[PDB]
């Protein structure tokens, strides 16, 4: 249950920290396809190629202990996404603010 | 691209490049805030253990000891209390001899940090440690030990701290 | 086994904290609750509050504050601390912050 | 009384001189315990009414959502207050130390859409209640340990130390008039 | 050294002789021979044991507690022959020893000897039941000439300021040890939990010592300098700032 | 205090003085362990170094808890007990041990009409062992969800206990030296085996 669980979270993370990427970078998703990466290759290639990393989830943990180590780590991305995120989009916002008061009405300009 | 510190009386522009290009993926780009320093915070290991007590994230230790050469280790964990190892294997000790030197770890033994209430020491297999402190930060010791397979750290065997720094990225 | 959030007001503010899955009634079926309609005695008030405030059962009582100034007399002479006693709001009414039978100890220092 | 009726000698001045010290450190730790209770006791004050502005928020929204899961489904308190039972929410009592005074606190625990927003507000409500009901008595409890704490320190100044320096002037004076008559 | 050795058998007109002896050595060594002499007077509730014993045979009315009613004068005619005197290079320093009935400083024998002498060190009952040596308390301890012996020239420029740190440092921790067990530990500001540190390692590294072991002022001074370390600078509030940028950061 | 008292301490090397609370609670031989003294420790080390080498560190913690005590059964008249540290309560249980199972002696019963030295430093010996192992157990466990206790302690170890308070019980005209050392090594490893079984 508790895996289950989990994987329909870190499916969210990734999900979310790749659309966004697509917004801060503009173009298409092609583009942004082309530069979704693992270790430095391509998701196929490092799906086929597996090992496991046990310098950071290291094998002799208990398979619960595992699992917190991997939401832990996890958590702290979605959550350091959400301010990086916030962050950089309020200066995109203000700015064009000030593009739609170049533009608009001599009552407003 | 030399990272953003908010301090150090340690470290200059030639050790934060050197450092800045082997931290983890898991630290790679985060501001660097000072946790604990001899130097500010007042020498004690019970007050480098109080100041870490509060952290959720990595810390880099840096140490100058007598013979101004500067090294330590960067931890996955913050230095705390402990019965037993704990730590994980991206985990390293580094030292400026004067080259930079790091000595990731081996794959032997999973032996990384631990603290005892006198005491705070890295590595493990044998009687050897790594890096070991004593409870004033005034003693303290490097050995070859086969979590890392290291060099002696300082120049000498048994050395004695001029000051130290805990570094949080955060 | 736990102990009881026991209340005492008006008929909605009876049904909120009770919807939230909470409080009963005990081994003599009497309730954790009373229900203030438009008539009832000041007795009742007071007499059902006595009832919830030396009950095992009970670790707070809620008390709407226009009903706890009614009960006010054996109110604020309880000076124990084993169940609290909440001066709590209702829809048509000021929120809980002024005259508080507790709160008043401090009479210079809030 | 106006002194402790030993009776005069070299030890006698050794007893109540021991006495007095005894007596001086005793209200110094007293007068210290005072202090310490106080800071808990005006910390928990902030949070009891820190805790009474968020019950001005979400018990307000609580009886809101109330209204509008009424306004949803016609009705429920003409049914649930009449169909009472077993229930799954309620209170562990709980223990805090402060200086050597035990305090008490509380514990929560369990044992159409407008009604599922009714159980949440009213589950953040009844957690006020709890944390207000936990500070309070906490409060109250601790309320009475500073006035009994202040009166032993009155006690021990104004009782006790007055005693003791009567009785050792006393014995000063009768070992002067022992030596004269020798 | 010259010694002379009166015991506790010898006769007892002998004890009266003996610091008479000692000082009259002393003042010949010191204003004749230009030498700089300590006199060190062991036991004087010894010798005023003797001199009661002397007025009893000359048949003289006990006085005051038991003692002769001369005992100030004759107690100021040994302390008092002390000092520097102009156009001599000589001196001569005295450290009487002295042993107090029920460990109380009012009776006549401490009492008289503190209005002729110019201090007090003060061995302490707390500390040798404790294990520690030399068991002497800092607190009710005083040199009245203290600001005259140290300082740049005579000692170090800093000794003035790590003496009146280390005794503050020294009763606040004593404070903080005493509630301690009232509020309990977990009650204690991260300040308290300094003081407590510095307390544990003061009478560990500073006030114990070998009774073989040998300190100038200047290991005295750098004792203290690591002791103080323990704290922030910003907390060593009776130490100037120019002090504190040449003395507290360790040196190479 | 009088002066038969006063002159004779100027003199002689060795004072026991007498402790009326103990007399009066039948605490006996009553002898006062915080006014008397030895002026002879520092000759007769050289003889402890030579015939036992550890009694020598056992006197002086043994000293330092009776020590210690004494300043906490001041405080505990003012605040009842109730804020001390389990560091602190183990040394009050500890000292008390001490007080009543081996500073106090009968001194008709033939176990215990006189205790040779080699009795002496066993019994003390496993009391300090034991004032460690208690202590640093309390101590390692600090900071951690998990905190040993003197509660927890007495729980565990009852019988050890029982078998420290019973250790005044061996007859050295009943007993050899093999035999009272061999029962008190044992309860030793019942220690250890006790403290690792925690």
């Amino acid at each position: 249950d508790e895996l289950a669980k989990l994987d329909a979270f870190v499916e969210g993370v990734v999900k979310k920290v790749a659309q966004y990427m697509a917004d801060v970078l503009e173009d298409s998703k092609d583009k942004v396809q082309e530069n979704l990466l693992a270790s430095g290759v391509d998701l196929v290639t490092y799906i086929t190629r597996f090992q496991w990393d046990m310098a950071k989830y290291p094998i002799k943990q208990s398979l619960k202990n595992i699992s917190e180590i991997i939401a832990k780590g996890v958590t702290q991305i979605d959550n350091d996404l959400k301010s990086r995120a916030s962050a950089y989009n309020n200066l995109k916002g203000n700015l064009q603010n000030l593009e739609r008061k170049n533009a608009g009405s001599l009552l407003t300009r | 691209l030399p990272i953003l510190q908010s301090h150090s009386a340690l470290l200059e522009n030639m050790h934060i490049e050197q450092l800045a290009r082997r931290l983890p993926a898991r630290v790679q780009g985060y501001p660097w805030r000072l946790a604990y320093s001899t130097l500010e915070h007042g020498t004690s290991l019970k007050t480098l253990y109080r100041k870490s007590a509060s952290l959720d994230s990595p810390v880099l230790l840096v140490i100058k000891d007598m013979d101004n050469q500067i090294f330590g280790a960067y931890a996955t964990h913050p230095f705390r209390f402990s019965d037993h190892y704990y730590g994980t294997g991206e985990t390293f000790l580094y030292t400026f001899s004067p080259n930079f030197k790091v000595f990731k770890w081996s794959g032997e033994n999973s032996y990384f940090i631990n603290g005892d209430i006198s005491s705070l020491e890295l590595g493990g297999g044998g009687g050897r440690f790594g890096l070991w402190l004593d409870a004033d930060l005034y003693h303290g010791r490097s050995n070859s030990c086969s979590t890392f397979n290291n060099d002696i750290l300082s120049k000498k065997e048994d050395f004695i701290v001029q000051d130290l720094e805990v570094w949080t990225f955060e | 086994r736990g102990k009881l959030i026991a209340v005492i007001g008006d008929e909605d503010t009876v049904t909120g904290f009770l919807l939230g899955g909470i409080g009963e009634l005990n081994k003599n079926r009497h309730p954790n609750f009373l229900v203030v309609e438009k008539d009832t005695t000041i007795n009742e008030i007071e007499d059902t509050f006595r009832q919830f405030l030396n009950r095992d059962d009970i670790g707070i009582i809620l008390i709407n504050q226009y009903i706890a100034e009614m009960v006010r007399h054996a109110l604020d002479a309880h000076q124990r601390s084993i169940p609290a006693v909440l001066e709590i709001p209702s829809k048509e009414h000021p929120y809980d912050a002024a005259k508080d039978s507790i709160l008043r100890r401090a009479k210079g220092m809030f | 009384k106006d002194r402790i009726e030993i009776f005069p000698s070299r030890m006698a001045q050794t007893i109540m001189k021991a006495r007095l010290k005894g007596a001086q450190t005793g209200r110094n730790l007293l007068k210290k315990k005072s202090d310490a209770l106080t800071l808990r006791f005006r910390q928990i004050l902030k949070k009891i009414i820190e805790t009474k502005m968020l019950m001005g928020e979400v018990m307000r929204e609580a009886a809101f959502s109330l209204a509008e899961a009424k306004f949803t489904a016609g009705d429920f308190s003409t049914t649930v207050i009449q169909n009472v039972n077993k229930a799954q929410v309620k209170i562990r009592a709980k223990k805090d130390n402060v200086a050597g005074v035990t305090l008490p606190v509380f514990e929560h625990y369990h044992e159409g859409e407008q009604l599922a927003k009714l159980k949440r507000n009213y589950a953040k409500a009844v957690e006020l209640l709890v944390e207000l009901a936990s500070l309070q008595t906490s409060f109250v409890t601790l309320d009475e340990a500073i006035k009994i704490t202040n009166r032993r320190v009155n006690a021990i100044e104004h009782v006790i130390i007055p005693r003791i320096e009567r009785t050792l002037a006393y014995i000063i004076t009768e070992l002067d008039e022992r030596e004269r008559e020798e | 050294v010259c010694l002379f050795l009166n015991l506790a058998n010898d006769p007892t007109i002998e004890r009266i002789i003996t610091p008479r002896l000692a000082l009259t050595t002393a003042e010949f060594l010191a204003y004749q021979c230009e030498k700089h002499v300590l006199v060190i007077l062991t036991d004087m509730s010894s010798y005023a044991e003797a001199l009661r014993e002397v007025s009893a045979a000359r048949e003289e009315v006990p006085g005051r507690r038991g003692f002769p009613g001369y005992m100030y004068t004759d107690l100021a005619t040994i302390y008092e022959r002390a000092g520097r005197v102009e156009g001599r290079n000589g001196s001569i320093t005295q450290i009487p020893i002295l042993t107090m009935p029920n460990d109380d400083i009012t009776h006549p024998i401490p009492d008289l000897t503190g209005y002729i002498t110019e201090g007090q060190i003060y061995v302490d009952r707390q500390l040798h039941n404790r294990q520690i040596y030399p068991p002497i308390n800092v607190l009710p301890s005083l040199s009245r000439l203290m600001k005259s012996a140290i300082g740049e020239g005579m000692t170090r420029k800093d000794h003035a300021d790590v003496s009146n740190q280390l005794y503050a440092c020294y009763a606040i921790g004593k404070d903080v040890q005493a509630m301690k067990a009232v509020v309990g530990e977990e009650a204690l500001t991260s300040d308290d939990l300094l003081y407590l540190e510095f307390l544990q390692k003061f009478e560990k590294n500073f006030i114990t010592q070998g009774p073989y072991e040998n300190r100038t002022v200047y290991e005295t001074l750098d004792i203290g300098w690591q002791l103080l370390r323990i704290f922030p600078k910003e907390m060593l509030k009776r130490i100037p700032q120019s002090t504190l940028s040449e003395f507290y950061p360790r040196d190479s | 205090s009088d002066p038969v008292t006063s002159a004779t301490l100027g003199i002689v090397q060795v004072f026991w003085g007498l402790d009326k609370k103990l007399a009066q609670r039948k605490h006996f031989p009553s002898v006062n362990w915080l006014i008397s003294y030895s002026k002879y420790m520092r000759a007769l080390d050289e003889y402890y170094d030579k015939h036992f080498t550890e009694f020598v560190p056992l006197r002086t913690k043994a000293k330092e808890i009776l020590q210690e005590e004494e300043d906490l059964a001041e405080i505990v008249q003012l605040v009842g007990k109730a804020s001390l540290a389990e560091t602190d309560k183990i040394t009050l249980e500890v000292a008390k041990l001490i007080k009543d199972d081996f500073l106090q002696q009968n001194g008709y019963t033939p176990y215990d009409r006189f205790c040779p030295f080699y009795k002496t430093v066993g019994m003390l010996s496993n009391m300090i062992s034991f004032y460690d192992m208690a202590r640093r157990a309390v101590e390692t466990t600090a900071q951690s969800d998990n905190k040993i206790t003197w509660s927890i302690i007495r729980e565990h170890m009852g019988e050890i206990l029982y078998k420290l308070s019973s250790m005044k019980f061996k007859d050295p005209v009943k007993d050899g030296e093999a035999k009272i050392k061999a029962d008190y090594a044992q309860l030793l490893e019942d220690m250890q085996n006790a403290f690792r079984s925690l």
